């Protein structure tokens, strides 16, 4: 079964950059290769077929080429409507297969540092022998964030559930991290800590059972 | 105008069954192959099946054989995917697609996609509890362990709008959702002003209120 290896998985580019995306086919596929663009919540749109033929209505700053089993999509000068995910696909044999995708992202304006807000358990959960620490992370850009939890000062990996960052309406990002505990666990430690690191700045917040 | 329109899709249980449709217009199916392609949330595209409606010749991907059946219908200009023995990992957006014609084997037209969720989780309203606050303070409501999406959260029956931030839900390893909603309020309002979060989970026909108080 023929695999398409796409590189890189992600790229932040400026409007006007020459951008190149590469697909390695696992075995020979001739020139039976298409490229697609997909925007969030939409269907993929065909860009290039038979390795290098530009589909009707696609701007000419797009092109595709081949060396061996290496396939390449070039965008001569990135435009705003080009920020998107791109996928290659071989259609040489059945089944046809796709690359994993390359996300071409905006190299964003000044960063914004996250607000971190960390809450201890509810009574209602304690009384039902459950406990949840809730770490809410808002108003950050870019949308990449490292969440670390600590008990006293020991790293805690167990029972962490963290969302993928999603764009607020103000175009900054938010995310949530939940640490599930038993009451026993909660009471066993002096403090717990939610640590958020973003673009080289660490925001730590802590909560204690003894008030 | 060539168009492909899909219908069906939704939540189903593992073991269960669903049928998708792909109504073409602007061309004749018979002139080309119709495909199904699917996209697990946050992942790539995975081809699923294909049919030449002129004769009904099908092909399938291994992960679906003996489970899914693609079929077509001349008269109604329509392709179908019958999905049985569903598993959690068939969760995806399902697209239908065509080749062009003759020797043009790229997918030039795609339908808009339709989401299929496969989960063993049972319908359930959330356990809500208040997140007590320690210029301004932060207070909130934890909306725990519901299924399926979505929930709507208001404060003071929709009257309290400034400082309100309702967060996207986490899907937990258990297969249930939790989320939180917070309000930033004047510290001088604490212990005096009434703050109520109102949580509505239509799928379980459940509305819950909780008053949030300092401690």
């Amino acid at each position: 079964d023929i695999q398409m290896t796409q590189s890189p998985s992600s790229l932040s580019a400026s409007v006007g950059d020459r951008v190149t995306i590469t697909c390695r086919a696992s075995q020979d596929v001739n020139t039976a290769v298409a490229w697609y663009q997909q925007k969030p919540g939409k269907a993929p749109k065909l860009l290039i077929y038979s390795a290098s033929f530009l589909y009707s209505g696609v701007p000419s700053r797009f092109s595709g080429s081949r060396s061996g089993t290496d396939f390449t999509l070039t965008i001569s000068s990135l435009q705003p409507e080009d920020f998107a995910t791109y996928y290659c696909q071989q259609h040489y044999t059945t089944p046809p297969t796709f690359g994993q995708g390359t996300k071409v992202e905006i190299k964003g304006q000044p960063k914004a540092a996250p607000s971190v807000r960390l809450f201890p358990p509810c009574s209602e959960e304690l009384q039902a022998n459950k406990a949840t620490l809730v770490c809410l992370i808002s108003d950050f850009y870019p949308g990449a964030v490292t969440v670390a939890w600590k008990a006293d000062s020991s790293p805690v990996k167990a029972g962490v559930e963290t969302t993928t960052p999603s764009k607020q309406s103000n175009n900054k990002y938010a995310a949530s991290s939940y640490l599930s505990l038993t009451p026993e666990q909660w009471k066993s430690h002096r403090s717990y800590s939610c640590q958020v690191t973003h673009e080289g700045s660490t925001v730590e917040k802590t909560v204690a059972p003894t008030e | 105008e060539v168009q492909l329109v899909e219908s069906g899709g939704g939540l189903v249980q593992p073991g269960g069954s669903l049928r998708l449709s792909c109504a073409a217009s602007g061309f004749n199916i018979k002139d080309t192959y119709i495909h199904w392609v699917r996209q697990a949330p946050g992942k790539g595209l995975e081809w699923v099946a294909r049919i030449y409606p002129t004769n009904g010749y099908t092909r399938y991907a291994d992960s679906v054989k003996g489970r899914f059946t693609i079929s077509a219908d001349t008269s109604k200009n329509t392709a179908y995917l019958q999905m049985n023995s569903l598993r959690a990992e068939d969760t995806a957006v399902y697209y239908c697609s065509r080749w062009g014609g003759d020797g043009f084997y790229a997918m030039d037209y795609w339908g808009q996609g339709t989401l299929v969720t496969v989960s063993s989780a049972s319908t359930k309203g959330p356990s809500v509890c208040p997140l007590a606050p320690s210029g301004t303070a932060d207070l909130g409501c934890l909306v725990k362990d519901y299924f399926p999406e979505p929930v709507t959260v208001s404060w003071n029956s929709g009257a309290l709008t400034s400082g309100v931030h309702t967060f996207p839900a986490v899907l937990q390893s258990s297969g249930l959702y939790s989320l939180s909603s917070v309000v930033t309020v004047p510290s001088s309002s604490l212990g005096t002003q009434t703050y109520i979060c109102n949580v509505n989970h239509k799928p379980s026909n459940t509305k819950v209120d909780k008053r949030v108080e300092p401690k």
